């Protein structure tokens, strides 16, 4: 279904590498992901890098290989919970949903696509988008991240 | 892990000290990595190893070393089958290093005292053969019947080499069984002792499945008058060359360490046990000479080739020698010399070894005591040479040749 | 090299079998290396090897397998040892090869038949210890202490439930634990508890020596108190000395647990040294009634050594990890032994996995004798439910949870 | 005062939550003595909170010097200075600096002062030398670019 990566307490011990996505938030809507800039520069040299709109939220996440992939179209929304979102169980807890515009068209019939719902922001499969026929997305989810707990 | 990494910490002069290399795996950090390595080597208050010093390792990414302190009482006497179960057990297995490589060991001098050491060591075993002032020679014979086996041994001890030796492999086979190869080895080595009025000897495998066996192949080798035996210490075990080397103090007998299998252990550099542990495990165990190799990375083959000759060794970590070694007294082991070298390499290798040491070599184009000859000649060349001042490494090429005006046999082999 | 690679050989039944991996220098044809392994290994044209087959590694770059034959005159009879270096020796540290693993070997029948193999064997071992129907269970003490505070202990946990209590690896005689007070307590302590249960428990002494002689003192010394079973470290001491004591074992009626400790320094790195399925084979062959294989709770590979150790003849199946069909003609196997992070919430899976078998050996109740109590019930509680019908690997939690109910001590080990 | 290339998996080490508030070398010590120094990652969202809000923004990896800091975590763009075009520029450069550590106590340790034009990084021994006890940032570690060759 959706990869799941969660991101563990401890984990800041040694991370070498890191990259970093704007954050949006299921409140702020699907206005906010439009709005978050999807070209992020990399003039790094150990990271340094430039926006190419200003953003005032900003996510930290590890090199995982899928949020290292994404490059340019990457984008974070935060749900305040997990169950609403996900069409599987959920823990009750908030969810961090990382989501490539780029690949916004429905082509992955088990892919999931960011969608505005009427209730807000869901994640659908593309073979179920295909059955009402909506070509695009807001971003296809590349991962999900939980929080850390004990 | 703050009951095992101790910063702060001075080793005593009765701890065991232990280096090792490792690379953490991700998210693990160097000290956690390092108190953990001395946790699983030991319990995990006075019965638990420290890591004392943690650093990375200039030029390599990821990897570390870490230096554990272990108390005196964790390790039974006079046994190397104890100290390596309790180093080297279990903590190669540990789940949050990616490798790990034991460099070194330091043998507190409590410890070292019970142990018998070699049966005889370098000084007493150039008395018991009376030969001085230069490196000894050998080689292998390459190709037997017992009788064929027994004439190959006789020409090439008769021509003028101190030993030969068995193949490694051989030790009883439906082609040729030992006791026969005893007994035709032990008539060549005979006939050429009262032909040429010097000792010579050969290395007789006694590497057996049983203790049983190995003792009887011993004692056979005794009755006959054998100087020297040989066994494979990595491949027979500890206890068993422990045994071996025992029996050999009270006989009388040299004994022989051939190294075979360590290549399964020691030739990678990032995982297993280096050879120089290996090394000083044997020397507390016991034999009179090991095989080190030839080198014609000279700084470490140097390194441990001192660590098991001298009497004390400064650490120097250029030449991979991590803690300061005393030996207490305790006699040396000859290295052995071999693989790839020939006469073309005499020079280097008087100068690099220099007389306490064994060179073997693998034919020459005149048949077996030619063969003998041109070594012969070309190592007393090599010695006079650097007694009188010649730079062996230079005028090595000349020595040789000018050998060569008055020995056929040599200018056979400088010939190709 | 042409000569070792025949790319058109079929293995004769009597032909000892050997498949390696390796990863070639760059420049070096794979083809060639293959017959380099083959020519380093062997030598006369019936006394070296050939390399019959090369194949890629699936999914990898310069990484291929080569199988090897070599003919049966050139392995002493009965000997391990030998085999070892003929295989062994010396290709690991050829200089055409980056790496090199041995990953299996095909012993004929005609070689089988010349070594002992278990002492006693499963069945037997079943018979002698009269325990049917289900796996066995153990643990390790801990601390891992006087000798009669350590015969304690020992009694609390055999009485308490457990069929067998292991020795720490890494004690074998010591300035605050001497071995001869160690074997007086721990058979007190077995001999009272089996009094008091009515069932056969033992202990597994560590007999583990530096010499033979030590070793059979303590193996003499064990006898002598009524134990019937003994602990040694095959890799550790070696082969030689692995044999002996399987010989004596055999001879006298003592079963023989054989402990792994050190493996991880020949096979950890899945690209250099020594697969541990090969020295699974070969410690069958020399002795030995339990072997240490370790829990997974490679899942294939482990399946595949289970079978490799224990049934009379297994079909290649590259998937498993065997690359011959090896048939054991008749010869007994050994008995695995689970262990490593296990507890009462693996039982399950442990029992699934490797049938009834086996042993296990388990690690800390909250409550000694609840512990063996706990484990105890919960593994007849999972016995039971297997030949019931009931799935362990998904209703393993109901099980348990249910069985919890029954015995309090299970609920505290559960609770946890 | 490590220097390290922006690799993935060449330590592999892998994962963490990290900031630093960036200023360029041109702009001096004005914007360093305004970067937000308290950068908290919490709820459970994990978005990084500032105690105030800032134009640029670069992450430093959590190797062991950027874990280390925490409050007064900075980073300085430095650009160069080829006397001849055609001979390669030298690449652009961040400073980790931990503002916290301002005060001048190592002489090894190098540490962020100002120089005439934009800001430089000087010895503690020379500045010591120099009679400043006292510097912006300490410099915890050095740059190069994410190089695949």
């Amino acid at each position: 279904r959706i990869p799941v990566v969660r991101l563990k307490f401890g984990e800041v011990a040694e991370a070498t590498s890191v990259v970093v996505l704007p954050v949006c938030k299921a409140e702020e809507g699907e206005k906010k992901i439009l709005e978050a800039p999807m070209e992020i520069i990399a003039g790094g040299d150990f990271k340094v890098v430039e926006a190419e709109k200003g953003w005032k939220r900003w996510v930290v996440l590890p090199s995982w290989n899928p949020v290292a992939a994404i490059g340019k179209g990457g984008v974070a929304v935060s749900f305040r919970d997990d169950r609403k979102v996900l069409p599987w169980d959920g823990k009750e807890e908030p969810l961090l949903v990382v989501a490539d515009r780029v690949r916004n068209v429905v082509e992955a019939d088990d892919g999931y696509y960011l969608v505005v719902a009427e209730n807000g922001l869901k994640l659908e499969k593309g073979s179920d988008l295909k059955a009402r026929e909506v070509k695009e997305s807001l971003g296809m989810v590349v991962l999900v991240v939980r929080p850390p707990r004990e | 892990k703050l009951t095992y990494y101790t910063p702060d910490y001075t080793p005593k002069d009765t701890d065991l000290l232990a280096a090792f290399r490792f690379s953490p795996q991700p998210g693990v950090p160097a000290d956690e990595a390092g108190a953990a390595i001395a946790a699983e080597s030991s319990t995990g208050d006075r019965y638990k190893g420290k890591c004392y010093h943690i650093e990375p390792v200039q030029g390599e990414e990821n990897s570390y070393f870490a230096f554990i302190a272990y108390p005196l009482d964790l390790f039974e006497e006079g046994s190397v089958t104890n100290i390596l179960t309790s180093i080297v057990g279990n903590v190669f297995g540990f789940k949050a290093i990616r490798s790990l490589r034991l460099e070194d060991i330091r043998f507190p001098v409590a410890l070292v005292k019970t142990f018998q050491g070699p049966p005889h060591g370098i000084q007493v075993e150039r008395d018991l053969l009376n030969k001085y002032g230069r490196p000894m020679l050998g080689c292998t014979i390459k190709p037997l019947s017992a009788k064929n086996y027994g004439r190959a041994v006789y020409e090439c001890l008769r021509g003028g080499l101190d030993f030969t030796k068995d193949d490694e492999n051989i030790n009883s086979q439906p082609f040729q069984r030992w006791r026969d190869r005893f007994l035709f080895v032990a008539d060549a080595i005979h006939k050429s002792q009262a032909e040429t009025g010097e000792i010579k000897g050969h290395y007789l495998n006694v590497t057996a499945p049983t203790c049983e066996e190995m003792m009887k192949r011993a004692e056979f080798a005794k009755e006959l008058g054998m100087p020297i035996i040989m066994h494979d210490f990595l491949t027979a075990g500890f206890t068993a060359n422990t045994t071996l080397a025992k029996w050999c103090r009270d006989n009388g007998v040299l004994l022989h360490i051939h190294r075979a299998m360590h290549a399964v252990i020691d030739r990678q550099r990032n995982h297993g046990i280096h050879f120089r542990v290996l090394a000083k495990c044997l020397r507390l165990s016991g034999g009179d000479h090991l095989h080190s190799g030839t080198v014609v990375d000279k700084a470490s083959t140097l390194g441990f080739v001192d660590l098991m000759r001298e009497d004390h060794i400064e650490a120097d970590r250029s030449r991979g020698v991590f803690f300061t070694q005393d030996w207490a007294s305790m006699p040396g082991v000859l290295p052995v010399a071999s693989g790839g070298i020939h006469v073309w390499h005499m020079p280097a290798l008087v100068e690099i070894f220099g007389d306490d040491s064994v060179l073997q070599f693998g034919g020459h184009p005149w048949g077996n005591a030619p063969g003998a000859t041109a070594n012969r000649v070309a190592l007393e060349a090599c010695v006079q040479a650097r007694n009188e001042g010649r730079d062996l490494y230079r005028e090595g090429g000349d020595i040789l040749r000018e050998a060569g005006k008055w020995s056929p046999e040599l200018a056979a082999a400088l010939d190709l």
